[PDB]
């Protein structure tokens, strides 16, 4: 999930900007529901997650707001110690404590279209529900939610955010929201704000937040961090706030999810776009969204580490003059602007495999037999922070490579190029891969089938399930947005889909947007 | 606090733009237009948190239904927590469920034309909606973004590395894999 808010000084038009981009997957019916709410003193247009009676991406009369879910630390696992004489008891503060017993029954439509009922029993400790046990030995694990029992209060806090009429009221609502989100805010008067909402527990300083906490009772939470200590900023001097699942602030720590926030994080794509420009506009944000949606993320940091090595050995390998040229020429993204069946930069294909070859030359020897559980760390979806620190000569706790960095970078260059020259061609045009397509499916992130999806193939894009581009002019919110696949998920009994079931896909694929409607005059002209 | 009346304007993309004279009516129509548009999706999202998807789609989703209930809440637990809300949010959530329930009734009276094909194919009927159901549909998604057990995956990675390289070398790798700080990570906050 990405987002961006821009201050008046950093905005070209002078007015504050806001850009939404929640990555909650692509499904039909869509994960989001667009709506327009109006009433005396309340005019808000936007979209929220299906089911929520409040808008999360949009604007009211006074400000635009957006959100990004991420990987904050509101869930701790506790390693309970069990009683050898009674599995249903754990040591907690110098005494054995009986767990809770919860009986549950599930009706199941078995293989024969007739119902089937299964009985299960789940246990709960003081820290929360037990999720796993360990017969080797006398150990069980329970999950502590920092928000348990407060989901309803967070609903009202989000609804209160909708009803807010100024920043103070918006911040008061963010104060009450108990779960781990990032909230974004932009005023009609040019102010922007960012909040890393959620109630975050006060942990024992003597334990390791990356692994389960002992449940003996001497490492328990001690309250919740006051909201004022959460990451946040009101009108930052730099003029803007961007995010794409990264460290909120230098001071903020993550624990189990540290490997999501590293030196190589994809948010740098949005930072690069803001820093390369002066005062920006919505389309500039749209331009950065395009870059982000097609960026070869490894190319942002590693291509320079590659071009250098090749340049220092420019004379020892004739192929390097060409690679250097095609690498400096390539814009670090894999796009299909020419609308043929293939990506436009064959050197990206070389770079793809170069990385894959390079990643294994670092970790295969020591982590090869554990890629099933570690490769998602070392080849992470958002970046390869560790790999970069190794190749960038940065100090690491463990000595991964036993040779020089340039030797490996060339060993990967030569092997991949050798494979590409014999199997495809001598020049980059013959390396272009055919585009990867995606479809709006039937199963959402939560894992349940909620419809019939869509078979329409559209190019794969590292893009939000929805986009809003809102400028808060002195007259009210303004801009454009898109909410694929469509508003209505209804499918008639005979199979006829709603005329508004997929009428927003093509625009989503062709980077076209519909106008964001707010005042009554425009909404009547759209009907 | 008993009368009603809301206008609904549908644009060229089908988005409902609602115009009420009070929030109680606004949030009633809010839940109606959404049920009219996404009834089966709402049904199945509620079933996800309720642990009732196996009733419809079989034993493939038993494990999911089992997880949402062992970590979830009962109806009484949710009703207790809705009862702890401020007056207005509690009532507008209720009117929201009434809006959904309004269309559920409307569909059951004209099933051929106002009940989606999924209900016909898997022959079952949508249930009425209370404030509990609205909260469950909120929990089914929002909690997915905070719920995890990555801590236990970190302990697994650390153990397999210890059985392979010993405690000394294994902790070094782990501190590089699942690091404690990384002071050069890009941040969203920078300049006061
Ligand atoms: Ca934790
Ligand atoms: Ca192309």
């Amino acid at each position: 999930s990405n987002a961006a808010i821009v201050g008046s000084e950093k905005s070209a038009t002078g007015n504050a900007l806001l850009f939404s981009g929640p990555q909650v997957g692509f499904v039909a019916p869509g994960f989001l529901y667009e709506v327009g709410l109006h009433a005396p003193g309340f005019d808000m247009e936007g979209s929220g997650f299906i089911g929520y009676p409040f808008i999360m991406f949009g604007a009211n009369n006074h400000f635009a707001l957006s959100a990004t879910a991420g990987y904050g630390n509101v869930t701790d696992i506790f390693e309970e110690k069990l009683n050898a004489k009674n599995s249903s008891q754990y040591l907690y503060k110098g005494k054995w404590r009986d767990m809770e017993k919860r009986k549950e029954s599930f009706t199941v439509k078995g293989d024969n279209g007739e119902k089937k009922t299964v009985e299960k029993i789940y246990y709960r400790t003081v820290h929360g529900p037990v999720i796993s046990r360990d017969e080797t030995n006398k150990v069980a694990y329970s999950k502590s939610w920092s928000f348990r029992g407060t989901e309803a209060q967070s609903m009202s806090a989000y609804m209160k955010a909708n009803w807010a009429k100024n920043l103070k009221e918006f911040e008061n609502a963010a104060s009450e929201y108990t779960m781990s989100l990032n909230w974004y805010y932009a005023d009609k008067k040019g102010d922007i704000a960012y909040y890393h909402v959620g109630r975050y527990p006060v942990r024992n300083s003597k334990i390791d937040e990356r692994i389960p906490t002992p449940g003996t009772g001497e490492y328990e939470w001690k309250g919740f961090i006051p909201f004022k200590e959460n990451p946040h900023v009101i009108n930052p001097k730099n003029g803007y706030v961007v995010n794409w699942n990264n460290k909120p602030s230098k001071e903020w720590v993550n624990g189990e999810y540290s490997f999501y926030w590293g030196e190589d994080n994809r948010v740098q794509q949005y930072i690069n776009g803001m820093e390369a420009r002066g005062k920006v506009t919505l389309e500039d944000i749209n331009e950065i969204n395009y870059t982000a949606s097609f960026a070869q993320l490894r190319a942002n940091l590693f291509k320079q580490l590659l071009i250098d090595v090749l340049d220092k050995n420019k004379s020892t390998n004739g192929n390097y003059i060409y690679l250097i040229e095609k690498l400096e020429e390539w814009n670090n993204l894999k796009e299909d602007e020419n609308k043929d069946g293939y990506y436009d930069a064959g050197i990206a294909a070389f770079f793809d495999e170069w990385w894959n070859n390079l990643h294994d030359k670092l970790f295969m020897d020591e982590l090869g037999d554990f890629y099933g559980i570690t490769k998602e760390i070392t080849d992470h979806r958002y970046g390869a922070s560790l790999a970069y620190k190794i190749l960038n000569k940065e100090s690491t706790n463990y000595k991964w490579v036993n040779v020089d960095q340039e030797k490996i970078i060339m060993e990967s260059t030569n092997e991949v190029l050798a494979k590409l020259q014999s199997e495809k061609g001598l020049k980059a045009e013959k390396w272009r891969m055919p585009i990867k397509t995606m479809t709006f499916g039937e199963k959402s992130l939560i894992g349940i089938p909620h419809g019939y999806g869509s078979m329409t193939p559209i190019i794969e894009m590292n893009r939000g399930s929805e986009n809003h581009y809102i400028e808060m002019t002195p007259t009210g919110p303004s801009g454009f947005n898109i909410t694929p696949p469509g508003q209505i998920g209804f499918v008639k009994k005979d199979g006829t889909i709603s005329d508004h079931y997929d009428d927003q896909l093509v625009m989503f694929a062709e980077w076209k947007f519909k106008p964001y409607l707010f005042n009554k005059k425009d909404i009547n002209k759209a009907a | 606090d008993k009368n009603e009346g809301v206008k609904v304007v549908r644009d060229n993309f089908g988005v409902p733009h609602l115009y009420a004279k009070n929030k109680k009516d606004l949030y009633e129509a809010y839940g109606y237009v959404m049920a009219k548009d996404r009834l089966f999706q709402l049904e199945m999202f509620r079933r996800g948190n309720e642990g009732t998807v196996s009733e419809i789609f079989g034993e493939d989703y038993l494990s999911k239904d089992e997880q949402s209930r062992r970590d979830g809440y009962s109806n009484k637990e949710i009703k207790k927590m809705i009862d702890g809300l401020d007056r207005q949010p509690k009532e507008l959530i209720a009117k929201f469920a009434e809006g959904i329930s309004r269309y559920v009734n409307e569909a059951l009276k004209d099933p051929d034309d106002k009940l989606s094909k999924e209900f016909h194919e898997y022959q079952f009927l949508p249930q009425k909606w209370t404030s509990t159901d609205v909260v469950r549909v909120y929990m089914v998604s929002m909690t997915y973004f905070m719920d995890n057990h990555q801590e236990l995956k970190n302990a697994e990675i650390l153990a397999k590395l210890e059985h392979e390289y010993g405690t000394e070398v294994s902790r070094k790798m782990f501190d590089d894999l699942v690091w404690k700080n990384d002071p050069s990570a890009p941040t969203s906050i920078v300049s006061e």
